[PDB]
């Protein structure tokens, strides 16, 4: 299982396509499915990337399904899926107990719920793709996988430039308004450490800015840029970041300082309890802090924009439109996906109907349809990173439900008036307690309680 | 007589730093500790601050680095300067004298506090009306109507406190301006309402009002 | 530090009553213990030290006892001039000395009725543009008591604040003001202005009244 | 008497103990000059117990003692009477009346060392809790279960000391504080160390 | 007012001993140790021990483990080190200096260090004797530039101990003098030549006359300086 | 024994450079028991630092000492005339030693030794000994080489140097080379020349007399 485990990792990460020069995923076909316009290219990268990778990955991932199951019903599950959906479960605790199959009845509930937007988001970005793909689109049928916006229709960011709805209104970018302002690393996370002081969260420990990088150190030494927030224990707390001075990276210090608010509060419990409530509870934290950042109530409030700024429907339909195009586009994607998984572990697919099936669920429940017919010597599952690695993928469709979840509970305890997509908790203690009341608790309690501490 | 008399409390922004004093006399200053400590509403009386007779000061964690206590034995006087004020800060502080039998200490004097109120709202001086005696009646009643005035406190006497007995100085009320409001009364006879001119004084250091209203019958 | 904490949180007991209040140390603290007295508007005043020593000048009714963690402050007949709020102090660890929370000594007597009085608004203050009517309920007990305004026979609501005296030192009764505010429009606008006060004193309501411009 | 009290000494040594072995020292017919320990930019805790520090000048005692050692700065609460935790209980204890001061000061810039300082060590395990002013230096595998250990680690059976390993990148409540405890003791004899002003 | 002052110079043949005194004040003597350092002529620090004013304890440094002795007394306020056997390189400066690196009652190390110093003590350790020095005129060139500089000295050679001070013209030429530091002879005598630059034009002019002092011998010379005479 | 080695022996910089001196350790030291002192030329030592960086009192705050294990370092972030002298470190964490010194000099534009020749006084000769004086005057940088022939022979063993502190005004340096003979040699030769080879010098500058010059 290691070695097949590893093969399919590399596989993955090592797979290229070779021009009919060669090309590597990333940064490559990831470039092409983000900005090409042109239908035979997309389809090209699209279907070289299934076939090159998934064919080779479809008999290993046979065997891992068969081994993984062996696992867990050695450890008395049901079957992977059921282990994985164990992430979830809570026992013991009378009134907050949580069983692996609530999770299957509870994700399609709220899916259930999802679909009216769903469903009209679709509508509308199908027009829009019509219009810029015009013979090759049907106005009644599902959306060609390969013209989504990324290798796999995971989200749906990239199309915004297909889909603006007033494409004369731009933006707010008040990274000018930085630049202007002289402002450095130090700042914006002295900005954001601001913020959660206004809410009652504590200061930065002293160690956090004599320990975190927080700029590149330049041509003396290379990095790992990505983003991170570090919990090294014994009460160190550090941020890894190579700031640029821009507005992303103002939103992204305020996201990963969430993170380090999270580790603190819980750093007085036990080591093994110290980390979210379950798999989904970090990053939520972390989402709706940029949610607060990005506000023009929040950058007015600290000078970034003018008072005299007026806000207009236009712009802001265009912001909650961009906004979809990630998070709502992604839901229906992360379920299906997961379904699909849920049914090979528990054996209710027949390898001969596996990417049947998957072909199916993708026109059923999210709306696309796969531009050539794949035959079952495919594995398009396996072509995205989670699937050939091995990693569980509800946790994306759970924490994006706990973000709002979360939003809504803090922004009624900060007394908001408004659309909640205009709310910022800046100076609002009430929020703050509700929010550290489930910080404090990291995994001693069950996550539907430490839930219940923020959004009742 | 010990007598311990703190001055400087009043309105400061947040941010802003201000200085207390409190005078003593009636014993030797020197040979004796000197203390500030603070009461609230909501935590009671805290400890603030301590002066020793050899230079040594002492702190809770919660002010240490904000503020100072010193003292000048030369004029028989305490100080403590205060950096980096809080809306918290805001207390009613007393400076006390510390003294000791065997190793029992205490606080056997206390002055009579100053009022910090720590905000950003503005300083606003009252205005004080009469409220006359009902020509009808014995005992009759008149009083001075204090509204509209911030921060706390006002202090009200009465013919230069010659006339205490009957006098009720109301607790203030803030009302939903934002602005305090109070009331002084004093019942007296109603003969003596032809017999005596009756006076209230009310002061409010924060805005240096001095008003002195005479109060009569229409 | 040493956590203090008194009970009862408030009493009320006659004069000459004996009274007794307790305090507690998080942790011993032999006799180091010290009991103060804060009367309204007045800074503490120190009764007992050493757990049991009487302070000098300190009258002979006071009397601390107690050790270790537990400590009792005892008045053997309560006087009038003892309503208060007392607080017990732990000196054993400095400089970090610690009061607890006080325990507040009312005095119960017997019903007295309110003197109930009104004044008019002053013509200063109408020049202003404000009318501000002031009714006064004087040296009654118990607290409880009930005021209610009427322009023209015309119940008032929301216009209005009211506030009360602490117990007094001598005859132990409370006073209340109750302050009614209206725009100048709305003070010319009537006639008769009227204070109606409920008190368990009186055997019915006492309403106290004024006509706008006579005297 | 005309020598003074070496305080400095204590207070300023470059080694401290490890505190399940506590160092004491005792001071005995000086001249105490506490006014050395007024007003430090250092100290993070000052504490007296029974008498007042402003007094101290003024006091006489039989003997003091100086027990001094490094923790960590989460555990400073501990080092007073009536308290619990691991170093209360089975490294350093103080009795219920006890008399005397706690000083304490970080020592990130002397103790910690970046990769650990392993020398300072805490006793972690104990078949029973100090009694007052007991040390403890014993290395006897702790019995956690009915079997016997005969002298070597294993399941149920745990080594009784564990290491501090200061770095100087831990958080505040993880660095390393030396600590000064100084116990005043008064016996039926006469006074061997006293203020200045006596 | 912290002030530590140490004896007078000293000179001792080989084997023989000598004792440096440390006279200490304005501070608690018993509170510190007294630490001893020694720098022989133009060498580095080197360290000789330690003493406890309190309790008498000491610590010497290996190298002189078998030769020195510390000690103090109270009622003065002094301490002492005394060193024996004498050798040709015990000849330096020897300072007392207060010490806080180790604890006069328990004898513990301190962060701190020798924070006063006396002014040390010269011991010169020669089997020389004393000597008063002879002085030869370093007359100035023939070939000296006119219009130019020209250069004059003393040599002050063969004497025994140092010092010796020079000056020129009774202290009233004091611009361009180098004297320079002497260097001890193979025959254990000390020579050393004090110079001075002129203008040319001055020699046919001005006298030049050296000063040289040797206290020890009670030795001064004046020595005129003249040119050519060829 | 703990070794404290400190390089370089001269640190040549200009005035209000930073300095930083290096003191290396031959073991772990503990850095509570390493201190710098500084001397000046005809003074006791002075404490400047101790605990590694703690400053002793009456040292201003240009003065910074920072290091740990077997590194450590005195930083002069504002070098003042006045600072121009020797530097010791020193250990207490095993015995006690102390490091060899750096001395910090006033680094100088080049300048070229003027050269003189003294033949021995009559005075002297009389007594049995020749004594032939060379003067270096007033040259930077220190190092220098001087050679004394007799009769083209090169003179080895019987010369010895002597050099000035360096000048408070100049920043330069001065040296006289003595080389000491018998007075029957001296009488047997004639021509004695003292070379000086230095950095700003275009060739070397050789000054000579011959026995009996007028
Ligand atoms: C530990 O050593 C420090 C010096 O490193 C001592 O501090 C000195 O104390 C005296 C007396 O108050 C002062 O006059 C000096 O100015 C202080 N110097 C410094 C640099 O702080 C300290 O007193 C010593 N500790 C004890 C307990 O004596
Ligand atoms: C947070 O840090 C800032 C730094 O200037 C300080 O002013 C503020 O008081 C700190 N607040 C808290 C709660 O630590
Ligand atoms: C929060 O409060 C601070 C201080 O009162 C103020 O400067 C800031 O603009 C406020 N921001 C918001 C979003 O309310
Ligand atoms: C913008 O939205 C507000 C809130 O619903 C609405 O009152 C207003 O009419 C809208 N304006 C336009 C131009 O749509
Ligand atoms: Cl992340
Ligand atoms: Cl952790
Ligand atoms: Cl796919
Ligand atoms: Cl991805
Ligand atoms: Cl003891
Ligand atoms: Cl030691
Ligand atoms: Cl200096
Ligand atoms: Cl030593
Ligand atoms: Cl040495
Ligand atoms: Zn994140």
């Amino acid at each position: 299982l290691n070695t097949i485990l590893n093969t399919m990792s590399t596989i993955y990460s090592t797979g290229k396509v070779c021009n009919p020069e060669c090309l590597l995923l990333e940064p490559g076909l990831n470039e092409i499915m983000a900005n090409s316009l042109d239908y035979n290219e997309r389809l090209w990268a699209w279907e070289s990337w299934r076939s090159e990778v998934g064919k080779q990955l479809r008999p290993l991932y046979e065997e891992y399904v068969v081994l993984k199951n062996e696992m867990a019903r050695a450890n008395h599950y049901e079957d992977y899926g059921d282990y994985w959906r164990g992430d979830y479960e809570v026992n013991g605790v009378d009134g907050y107990d949580y069983s692996r199959g609530q999770l299957i009845e509870d994700v399609e509930h709220t899916f259930e719920e999802i679909k009216p937007l769903y469903e009209h988001l679709h509508a509308y970005v199908r027009a829009k793709l019509m219009n810029a793909y015009p013979s090759y689109i049907s106005p009644i049928g599902c959306l060609p996988a390969h013209l989504l916006g990324d290798m796999w229709g995971r989200f749906w960011t990239n199309l915004y430039s297909l889909t603006v709805p007033f494409g004369q209104k731009p933006n707010i970018d008040v990274t000018d308004a930085m630049v202007d302002q002289a402002w450095d690393a130090q700042r914006i996370f002295k900005e954001a450490e601001k913020f959660f002081v206004s809410v009652g969260l504590p200061n930065m420990t002293q160690g956090f800015w004599e320990n975190s990088m927080l700029t590149d150190p330049g041509n003396v030494q290379k990095a790992v840029c990505h983003p991170t927030a570090w919990d090294l224990g014994k009460g160190d707390f550090r941020i890894l970041m190579c700031t640029k001075v821009t507005m992303d990276d103002f939103l992204t210090a305020h996201h990963e300082m969430g993170h380090i608010q999270y580790d603190m509060a819980y750093a007085a419990q036990p080591f093994l309890l110290r980390n979210g409530a379950n798999e989904g509870f970090h990053e939520a934290v972390g989402e709706i802090m940029s949610l607060s950042a990005a506000t023009p109530k929040h950058l007015k409030s600290i000078g970034l924009l003018s008072p005299d700024f007026q806000e207009d429907n236009e712009t802001e339909i265009n912001f909650l439109l961009k906004q979809a195009l990630t998070i709502v586009g992604t839901l229906p994607f992360t379920y299906m996906l997961e379904k699909w998984r849920w049914m090979v572990f528990k054996g209710e697919i027949p390898k001969d109907q596996w990417m049947k099936k998957w072909w199916e669920m993708k026109r059923e429940i999210v709306g696309v349809v796969e531009p050539v017919p794949h035959d079952e010597t495919y594995c398009d599952p396996a072509s995205l990173f989670h699937v050939s690695n091995d990693y569980s993928f509800i946790r994306y469709y759970t924490r994006t439900l706990y973000q709002f979840q979360f939003q809504e509970a803090l922004c009624q305890a900060a007394k908001h008036e408004g659309p909640l997509h205009k709310c910022d908790i800046s100076n609002s203690t009430e929020a703050g307690q509700k929010l550290f009341n489930m910080l404090r608790l990291g995994k001693s309690e069950p996550w539907t309680l430490a839930l219940e501490n923020v959004v009742g | 007589q010990v007598q311990l008399v703190e001055s400087g409390g009043g309105l400061v922004q947040p941010g802003g730093s201000l200085r207390l004093s409190c005078a003593a006399s009636g014993f030797t200053f020197s040979s004796y500790d000197m203390h500030w400590v603070r009461q609230t509403t909501g935590k009671g009386l805290e400890w603030v601050s301590t002066i020793g007779t050899a230079g040594d000061t002492y702190y809770p964690d919660s002010v240490k680095g904000r503020f100072t206590i010193s003292r000048e034995d030369a004029k028989n006087s305490l100080y403590l300067q205060m950096n980096s004020l809080r809306a918290g800060d805001t207390a009613v502080y007393y400076c006390a004298r510390g003294d000791s039998s065997g190793y029992y200490y205490y606080f056997d004097y206390w002055g009579q506090g100053t009022l910090l109120t720590v905000s950003s709202a503005s300083t606003k001086g009252p205005s004080v009306f009469p409220l006359a005696p009902s020509s009808k009646s014995g005992t009759a009643a008149l009083g001075c109507l204090v509204k509209d005035y911030f921060p706390e406190p006002v202090t009200v006497s009465w013919n230069s406190g010659a006339l205490t007995s009957g006098v009720h100085t109301f607790p203030a009320v803030l009302q939903s301006s934002g602005l305090y409001s109070l009331s002084s009364v004093v019942t007296v006879p109603s003969s003596s309402l032809g017999t005596q001119t009756y006076i209230c004084n009310v002061n409010h250091k924060p805005s240096n009002t001095k008003v002195d209203k005479k109060v009569e019958p229409k | 530090d040493i956590q203090m904490t008194q009970s009862p949180s408030s009493l009320s007991a006659a004069v000459g009553d004996r009274v007794t209040i307790t305090c507690r140390a998080s942790q011993s603290i032999g006799s180091y213990l010290n009991w103060y007295q804060q009367k309204p508007g007045k800074a503490p005043k120190l009764l007992i030290y050493a757990a049991s020593s009487l302070q000098s000048g300190v009258p002979s009714r006071f009397s601390g006892s107690g050790s270790g963690t537990d400590f009792t402050l005892t008045i053997s007949s309560l006087q009038p001039e003892d309503f208060a709020i007392y607080y017990c102090q732990q000196s054993y660890v400095s400089p970090t000395y610690t009061f607890g929370p006080g325990t507040k000594v009312d005095i119960k007597r017997t019903v007295a009725a309110p003197s109930v009085f009104i004044f008019p608004p002053s013509d200063e203050q109408l020049k202003s543009g404000t009318a501000s009517v002031v009714c006064l309920l004087n040296n009654f007990y118990p607290r409880e008591a009930k005021v209610q305004w009427k322009v023209d026979n015309a119940l008032q609501s929301g216009n209005s604040q009211e506030s009360v005296t602490e117990q007094d030192s001598k005859d132990s009764t409370y006073s209340l003001s109750s302050t009614l505010t209206l725009s100048k429009a709305d003070y010319e606008k009537h006639k008769v202005y009227a204070c109606e006060v409920t008190h368990q004193g009186l055997s019915s309501p006492v309403t106290k009244s004024f006509n706008r411009g006579e005297c | 008497i005309t020598n003074l009290c070496p305080f400095g000494e204590v207070f300023n040594a470059t080694r401290f103990a490890s505190v399940y072995a506590w160092n004491r020292k005792r001071i005995s017919n000086c001249v105490a000059d506490y006014s050395v320990l007024y007003n430090s930019a250092s100290f993070s805790t000052f504490k007296c117990y029974g008498v007042s520090p402003t007094k101290l000048n003024d006091l006489c005692f039989t003997n003091v003692y100086a027990d001094s050692f490094v923790i960590r700065g989460d555990e400073v609460r501990q080092i007073a009477p009536g308290q619990t935790g691991n170093i209360a209980d089975y490294n350093y204890k103080l009795p219920d009346d006890f008399t005397g001061c706690v000083i304490a000061w970080n020592s990130n810039n002397l103790d910690s060392k970046v990769g650990g300082n392993y020398n300072y060590l805490y006793r972690l395990f104990r078949k029973s809790n100090l009694k007052p002013f007991e040390r403890d230096i014993s290395t006897e595998i702790y019995q956690a279960g009915s079997t016997p250990c005969n002298g070597v680690k294993g399941f149920n059976c745990y080594f009784p000391l564990q290491s501090y390993g200061f770095q100087p990148t831990y958080g505040v409540g993880y660095q390393p504080y030396r600590v000064v405890v100084l116990s005043f003791e008064l016996l039926h004899a006469p006074a061997t160390v006293c203020g200045p002003k006596k | 007012q912290v002030q530590l002052v140490q004896s007078g110079a000293e000179v001792k043949k080989p084997g023989a001993s000598v004792k440096v005194s440390c006279k200490a004040s304005g501070y608690p003597f018993t509170s510190y140790g007294i630490s001893w350092v020694r720098q022989a002529p133009g060498q580095g620090l080197e360290w000789m021990g330690w003493i406890s004013t309190y309790n008498g304890n000491t610590n010497y440094a290996q190298k002189f483990q078998g030769r020195v002795t510390m000690t103090t007394d109270t009622s003065t306020t002094t301490g002492y080190m005394e060193l024996r056997r004498l050798r040709s390189d015990d000849t330096a400066v020897y300072y007392c200096a207060r010490d806080y690196t180790r604890g006069a009652w328990f004898g513990e190390s301190l962060i701190g260090g020798f924070d006063n110093w006396g002014q040390g003590t010269l011991v010169t350790v020669s089997s020389a004797s004393t000597k008063g020095p002879s002085v030869f005129p370093l007359a100035p060139s023939s070939k000296s530039t006119s219009g130019g500089t020209a250069a004059l000295g003393c040599l002050v050679k063969d004497y025994f101990p140092e010092p010796v001070t020079v000056s020129w013209n009774s202290g009233a030429l004091t611009s361009g003098v180098h004297t320079f530091p002497a260097v001890l002879q193979s025959s254990g005598l000390y020579s050393l030549s004090s110079v001075v630059t002129v203008p040319s034009s001055s020699l046919g002019t001005q006298t030049y006359i050296c000063n040289v002092n040797h206290k020890p011998s009670n030795t001064k010379v004046d020595k005129k300086v003249e040119p050519k005479s060829c």
